[PDB]
């Protein structure tokens, strides 16, 4: 029915800051909340951002959530890059019942 | 103080009622209007507007863009009519879904007179009489030329002025029509035939087009409000 | 208030002919029947009051059907507390009357009719409830537990309604943005440049003027849970008053499909009929 | 005199018709600027008058038997017409009238019927399951304005949709019969009477002043309600102008130019 | 601590029934529901079912009606996710998911997704 | 501060007012009067600019 489309891929250096985006395409935006997950190679997703405005324990405030209601696109900004954030980040969505996750942003640190 | 005495009624939700009841949200600062063109101040303005009838409704016409035109020709034969109509605005398919039966269709009773305007879209040089009748109920629906010349009738000359009007004036033994389909209050009937034929030069369109409106004249009402079966919802 | 009567008229013979006309001009020949056959004086009582905007708009039509239970928040289901976006576009008939015209201005009055059901025989206990109608404008805090703080309603409007009394009732002015309600915008919110660095910056929904363009309104049950779970309904009825109206629209013809315009099922409104059958 | 004949003049162009049926103002309103007592905006506006209140000619298009109608949209087909365009582009705020002339010619032979309707708040319907989902460059042509279609069909695309409008000619293009589409400003070009149309309209819309890259106010649908025939010949074929003039015409807002992505 | 432990990597020949757990520590397990998410090899993840012992509800994918089965355990706190009949398109990483609570809503608002994850689980053929 | 107006009677037994009275100031709360009159719909009907009497030709 509906997908959340994302950035195709990032590469950048220590330092650095980026922006993931990722756009919503069904239901009203600003009814559910978009969300983000991280998984670093070999390892379990994790949970870093949700409710738009709320953050889960053990996240650095390096990494904040914001919205854009008319673009119905949602933004993850990581300032002053680290080595260690390499991995892929997924955009999560509750809508009204089910869960619908993104295609996946590969981010490249050197 | 307080020595009232409830009446039957009370505490009950009618959808029409007119009473008052506390602002939600006090002291807002309403934005002021402007002049905006267009302004409407009654339903029956837009049942007084010409608006084209879907008079083809046949197998493979309806639903197209063929259903609002009807095809003349100097070949058809001269002794069967052209169209024919019941006089049931908010009922008869063909004027059902127009803008005078989509407005009659919100309401149970209607009352006062309709016009016919017909507008020819042949070639500048066809020419031809047609002969439009009206008949009102309680005989034989007209067949022929013959019987429709005796009721209500109008004699079309082709000419410089594409279009003619033709006028059905409120005869009724009830005040009010309903708009459902119903005998007691029936409309009548309506009519088309060719008087003379259509006459083109050669190397010129043999068949032509012809279209048809209607609308109410400036006595016509409805009474009665209710809801339209125009619309459907599904779970 | 009443309408014209009607002229005696007699036999005519004369250069003057108003049956003829002219319909590309783009006017509708504005004749009575006295122009056409012979008629009577006729005085005429009937009038137009009915087909007036203001009754033609009198009316309360249901426009939503929002459910609430008061059950232990970590039983079953949990659905104790909704929030519905206000709109008339849940449902069919209003929004076909409104969408007669353009454009148009009017206050609006709500009244809410809240009916409540057992749903398990084992008990058969439960108290009178209390509901609570919060009314949350764009940009104000939206709960996310029944009972967090947003439901002090400082300042956002709030109606306390006890179960088996008449149904609640309040009116609200004209609250647009603009000089009139826009039934129809045929424009975007955003527009894509050249200089944007992708194409989705700038993308944005075909008529739709606003996001949030009025809020929602927050329902629950103040009542806590009883052993038994207890469902409820609320249906909310909207009847414009002082109305006034712009530019009149051609009727919806076909299913309605979405906020939009859009039309898919069926696009054949009209039945079969022969041409020349009465 | 008579009706028969009409000149118009604004600016540095004029237009003269030997066989106008009549000029249609539509809901009997003239263009006018704003009065001081509905102005919202503070800025002092602009009025180019002559350099923008001109007469442009859209590119023709070319009717047959087999067409099924066109639609335009306003400001959206004067966004590159010169002056008015770099006004509109220069300004965040606009508002103007408009002089529709249609223009359609043929011999006492030929048969046909066009109707002409200017529709406020013209919203058309999409080609997808997706609703609301046409995008900006496919819902603005330009001059070159679309095309009605006889039947629905939906785009079946599962990647790169086309995100286009695929109005129906009966339909009108948003879901309403054709036949009703008489209640707005109209005016018919019935081959053997007349080969013109001419409506004024002024400026509707909801707010004294509004975006003009944004919102489209009026559109023009032309649809030909009897189908052309000359001489049982397949290949006929003429042709149709459409000649717009922006009146009363004024900006507000000033700032750096913009630049929409087509 | 409140944290989801799931087996280590599971293997099971196909046209088998395979069964993974994934058991909760710290908390009642059926406090609220249990959601289960797959992973195909370099791709997003997947929905296969939220479902709560009220009901059981076996919410299966489109694609996949019946094959996936879901199913709680009271007694061990633990959840168990199922395949009936195993197909070389089900070799994928599963991890079981769950939220703290805060759920009260009919509509989006307050119906919430997980913040705990299990560690995963691989289902593979070893070659 | 009352107001009276007169009633349309339909039917008669065998001239009559009612009253009415505003309790809210916020103009939203007050009742429909339902006491508009009609307007000409000739800006629908005859948008034409140079409107031509009906007995004359239209062209
Ligand atoms: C408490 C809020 C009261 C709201 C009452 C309902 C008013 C609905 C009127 C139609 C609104 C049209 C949409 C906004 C205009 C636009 O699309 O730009």
């Amino acid at each position: 029915n509906f997908m959340l489309t994302q950035p195709h891929s990032v590469s950048e250096s220590p330092g650095k800051t980026v922006t993931i985006s990722c756009t919503r395409s069904s239901g009203s935006i600003a009814s559910s909340y978009v969300q983000w997950y991280q998984q670093r190679p070999g390892s379990s997703p994790t949970t870093v951002i949700y409710e738009d405005n709320q953050r889960p324990s053990g996240v650095p405030d390096r990494f904040s959530g914001s919205i854009d209601s008319s673009s119905n696109s949602a933004s993850l900004i990581i300032s002053g890059l680290k080595t260690e954030d390499e991995a892929d980040y997924y955009c999560q969505s509750y809508d009204s019942s089910n869960q619908v996750f993104g295609g996946g942003t590969k981010l490249t640190v050197l | 103080g307080l020595p009232v005495l409830n009446t039957p009624g009370s505490n009950q939700y009618l959808t029409s009622d007119n009473h008052q009841s506390p602002c939600a949200i006090p002291e807002f600062d309403v934005t002021p209007p402007i002049d905006i063109p267009g302004e409407v101040k009654n339903m029956m303005e837009l049942a007084e507007i010409d608006t084209m009838i879907p008079l083809n409704l046949e197998s493979t016409k309806r639903n197209t863009m063929d259903m609002y035109r009807v095809t003349l020709s100097d070949s058809a034969d001269l002794s069967q009519p052209i169209l024919c109509l019941s006089l049931s605005p908010a009922f008869d398919p063909r004027l059902s879904h127009t803008m005078l039966g989509e407005v009659l269709n919100y309401y149970t009773h209607w009352a006062g007179s309709l016009k016919f305007t017909f507008l020819f879209c042949g070639s500048m040089m066809a020419t031809g009489k047609i002969l439009v009748a009206y008949a009102p109920p309680g005989a034989q629906p007209p067949t022929s030329r013959k019987e429709a010349m005796l009721g209500t009738h109008v004699i079309w000359d082709l000419g410089l002025q594409s279009s003619c009007t033709m006028v059905v004036p409120w005869i009724s033994n009830v005040t009010y029509r309903q708009t459902t389909q119903d005998s007691f209050t029936e409309g009548g009937y309506i009519s088309m035939f060719y008087q003379t034929r259509i006459v083109v030069p050669l190397s010129t369109p043999k068949s032509m087009s012809m279209l048809g409106f209607v609308s109410a004249c400036n006595d016509f009402s409805v009474r009665l409000l209710r809801d339209t079966t125009h619309i459907s919802q599904s779970a | 208030d009443s309408l014209p009567d009607t002229k005696a008229s007699g036999p005519a013979h004369s250069k003057e002919v108003p049956a003829l006309t002219a319909v590309e001009t783009g006017a509708t020949n504005p004749l009575a029947p006295s122009d056409t056959v012979q008629t009577r004086h006729v005085v005429q009582r009937r009038s137009r009051s009915e087909s007036t905007i203001e009754s033609f708009f009198a009316r309360g039509a249901c426009v939503a059907i929002i459910e609430v239970d008061n059950e232990q928040p970590t039983t079953r289901a949990q659905k104790l507390f909704a929030m519905w976006r206000i709109t008339y576009k849940d449902t069919v008939q209003l929004r076909r009357k409104l969408e007669f015209f353009t454009y148009s201005r009017f206050d609006m009055e709500f009244t809410f009719v809240v009916t409540a059901n057992f749903t398990n025989a084992n008990n058969g206990h439960a108290l009178n409830q209390v509901y609570q109608i919060m009314y949350i404008p764009p940009g104000a805090p939206t709960p996310k537990s029944w009972d967090d703080y947003t439901w002090q309603t400082s300042s956002n409007p709030s109606i306390f309604y006890t179960y088996g009394a008449a149904p609640a009732r309040i009116s609200v002015p004209y609250v647009g943005l603009a000089n009139a309600y826009s039934h129809f915008y045929d424009g975007f919110a955003k527009v894509p440049l050249k200089t944007d660095a992708n194409d989705q910056i700038g993308d944005s929904l075909y008529s739709a003027m606003t996001v949030d363009d009025f809020g929602v309104l927050a329902v629950r049950v103040v009542n806590d849970h009883n052993p038994t779970k207890v469902t409820s309904k609320v249906r909310i009825y909207m009847k414009p008053k002082h109305v006034r109206v712009w530019c009149p629209r051609p009727p919806r013809a076909v299913p309605y499909y979405g906020p939009g315009v859009d039309y898919r099922n069926n696009l054949d409104p009209l039945s079969e009929k022969g041409l020349t059958t009465y | 005199y008579s009706d028969r004949v009409l000149q118009l003049t604004l600016g540095n162009s004029t237009i003269t018709t030997q066989e106008a049926a009549n000029s249609v103002v539509a809901y009997g309103r003239w263009p006018e600027f704003i009065r001081d007592d509905e102005a919202n905006p503070v800025d002092q506006p602009t009025e180019p008058d002559v350099a923008t209140c001109r007469f442009y000619t859209l590119d023709t298009v070319m009717w047959g038997k087999e067409s099924k109608g066109w639609w335009w949209k306003l400001p959206d087909a004067l966004r590159d017409m010169g002056l008015f365009g770099q006004n509109m582009y220069y300004h965040y705020l606009g508002r103007s009238g408009y002089t529709v002339h249609v223009q359609c010619n043929a011999s006492k032979f030929h048969q046909g019927a066009l109707g002409v309707f200017a529709i406020p708040e013209y919203c058309l319907a999409g080609d997808s399951d997706k609703q609301r989902y046409t995008s900006y460059a496919n819902a603005n042509p330009g001059e070159r304005g679309g095309k009605f279609y006889s039947q629905f069909n939906k785009d079946n695309a599962v990647t790169s949709p086309k995100r286009e409008f695929c109005p129906v000619d009966y339909l009108l293009g948003c879901g309403v019969l054709l036949g009703n589409a008489f209640v707005y400003p109209h005016q018919i070009i019935n081959l053997r009477t007349n080969n013109s149309a001419t409506i004024v309209l002024p400026y509707v819309n909801a707010l004294a002043i509004d975006s003009m890259v944004k919102h489209n106010n009026w559109g023009i649908a032309i649809l030909p309600l009897s189908p052309l025939d000359f001489a049982q010949d397949s290949s006929v074929e003429i042709p149709i102008t459409v000649t717009i003039a922006p009146m009363c015409s004024e900006f507000n807002g000033l700032r750096n130019v913009t630049a929409p992505k087509f | 601590e409140v944290q989801l432990v799931q087996s280590g990597a599971e293997v099971k020949k196909s046209g088998e029934s395979l069964k993974i757990s994934c058991k909760a520590s710290g908390y009642h397990f059926t406090s609220y529901w249990i959601g289960w998410v797959r992973q195909m090899p370099g791709k997003g993840l997947e929905w296969m079912g939220f479902i709560y012992p009220g009901d059981s509800d076996t919410r299966y994918g489109p694609s996949f009606q019946g094959q996936v089965s879901i199913s709680a355990d009271k007694s061990s706190s633990t959840a168990y996710l199922q395949w009936s009949r195993l197909k070389a398109s089900d070799t994928a990483m599963y991890f079981c998911a769950r939220h703290g609570g805060f759920a009260s809503s009919l509509y989006s608002s307050s119906f919430r997704p997980p913040d705990y994850w299990g560690q995963g689980t691989l289902v593979t053929v070893s070659s | 501060g009352a107001q009276v107006s007169s009633q349309k009677v339909g039917a008669h037994e065998n001239t009559i007012n009612y009253t009415t009275i505003n309790y809210y100031k916020d103009s939203a709360s007050n009742a429909a009067s339902k006491q508009d009159y009609s307007q000409d719909p000739s800006k629908f009907t005859e948008p034409l600019k140079d409107v031509l009497i009906k007995t004359a030709p239209a062209l």
